[PDB]
């Protein structure tokens, strides 16, 4: 039973590595400086953005650059959680309005535990680890846009206190998208049958690779909540700026996403 | 004919195939 | 380490005994009639309503406006029993008591439907004590935006109440919640955690003891805190709907407190 | 300053 349960474990972790280019591996070998790769280019004030802006490819106020290099960012990172989900056993034998509710609901709580992977104290990589742009800039962007980065990282300071690595987030971002108590669900029962299964094997992965961190199992499971209140809170965010700007169209797939969401 | 996966055009375009 | 667990266990559940005087023990025996207490009076309309003010519990107000001061008034006497099963938690009343107001401030609700989801049904709620019954249409028909209050609480509840969970296993549930390392505001996260961490394996055992048979249901308890994170935070807006929309929607003076600056 | 500025919670308590 065990050895069913690490074979998932397995699955997991290989379709993990083909979706995300970009993994908690790699990303720590950025943020210690322990890779080959050269090194990110460091975006601190409103001159060094243009002074890096030409390794960004983006096809079409300083904020307004942020706000569009992250709604691109953020459409990439729904094909590539939409890629992984379809590679969960029994996912895609679910009915597509099933389908579709889950990754509506999910796919902002795993853009923001992925996100966690790329930060730390002070700052975040962007465009595939080929950036670096600080945590300070970010809160010294005009309101509300220096709002919006803040909270997450509050968020991945605490996660990344957890040390997962790349083998127990493929599970746990497995969890987060086959959560049963998703609004809308038809079927609940076979979703929460594979959500079990999951939890059996994300239990087993937890206790194998880290052991000495008694209950953090239960632990990651109340991260699930702190993702929540972030996406409630993003969603806030994102009214005032659809209040207050000026032309602040959403791509539609993100609007697609966020349409009678809670 | 009418229901979520009409509702999202696009993700159901990302889910169908692979 | 095992029977300091289940000693623990123990201590919490003769605690929640001590201090919440109505039990999910009770309530399921008044709903599915095997007390000797006689049944609720069903409130399902304004017209049964009005008969059974009449021969059991002259201010006229709204119907919706008496639901809401009687809400606050439970909710008061919650806030009540929550604060002194609080207290029996070992290790809570040695933390600084700013964190000890936090922890309550922002864990109250999250406890209150939990523990109402213990007096619900699919078609109702138990009121006063067990006296009455008050169906979900009923509430839900109250005049816009008041017949929008209970139904999210009925939803959570059906699902809560699928994990069939009993009195032993929600005493260490809601001590779980009050001892939550991410509430906003706190000074000392560390001996919070401490003392959760020991909540949680007494927990883990408890539910493993008590519903072998039951997969995972460890992890579908902590996947429904936050369900009650989604709900206090739909409260939280629909009475600022409320306090912006009618006259005199004045909260309890705890309640306010409880209130202010809450996310 | 949250027990100063939770009166009520803080009688409960205290
Ligand atoms: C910070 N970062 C990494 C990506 O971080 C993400 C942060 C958030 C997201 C989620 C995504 N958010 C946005 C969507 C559209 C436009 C802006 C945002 C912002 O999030 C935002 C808005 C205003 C100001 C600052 C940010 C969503 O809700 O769909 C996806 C990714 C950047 C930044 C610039 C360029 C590229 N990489
Ligand atoms: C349905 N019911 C039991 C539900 O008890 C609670 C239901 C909710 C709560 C939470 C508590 N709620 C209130 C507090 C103050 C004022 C109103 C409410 C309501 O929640 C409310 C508002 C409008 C309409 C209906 C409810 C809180 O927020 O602190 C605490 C207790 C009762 C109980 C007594 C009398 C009538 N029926």
């Amino acid at each position: 039973e065990s050895a069913d349960l690490r074979a998932l474990a397995k699955h997991l972790y290989d379709s993990y590595i083909k979706s995300f280019p970009l993994t908690k591996a790699k990303a720590r070998a950025i943020l210690t400086g322990k890779t080959t790769d050269k090194s990110p280019f460091v975006i601190y004030d409103m001159n060094s953005l243009m002074m890096g802006e030409d390794k960004i490819k983006f096809k079409h106020e300083v904020a307004i650059r942020i706000f569009q290099g992250c709604q691109f960012r953020s459409v990439e990172a729904v094909q590539e959680i939409t890629e992984y989900a379809k590679s969960i056993p029994g996912f895609v034998n679910l009915d597509l309005n099933d389908q579709v509710t889950l990754l509506k609901y999910g796919v902002h709580e795993i853009i923001y535990t992925m996100l966690a992977s790329l930060m730390n104290k002070d700052g975040v990589l962007i465009s595939e680890g080929q950036g670096f742009m600080t945590r300070e800039f970010l809160k010294s962007l005009r309101k509300p846009f220096g709002d919006f980065m803040e909270p997450k990282f509050e968020f991945a300071v605490k996660f990344n206190a957890l040390e997962l690595d790349d083998s127990d987030l493929a599970i746990f971002i497995a969890v987060i998208i086959l959560s049963g108590d998703r609004p809308g669900l038809l079927n609940v029962k076979p979703i929460e049958d594979i959500q079990d299964n999951l939890l059996q094997a994300l239990e087993l992965q937890l206790k194998l690779n880290h052991p000495e961190s008694s209950q953090l199992f239960a632990k990651l499971l109340q991260k699930m909540t702190d993702l929540r209140q972030i996406v409630t809170e993003h969603v806030q965010l994102l009214q005032v700026i659809k209040k207050t700007e000026t032309d602040m169209s959403l791509h539609p797939l993100l609007q697609e996403i966020y349409k009678d969401l809670y | 004919v009418p229901d979520a996966a009409s509702k999202h055009k696009q993700l159901s375009e990302l889910l169908r195939g692979g």
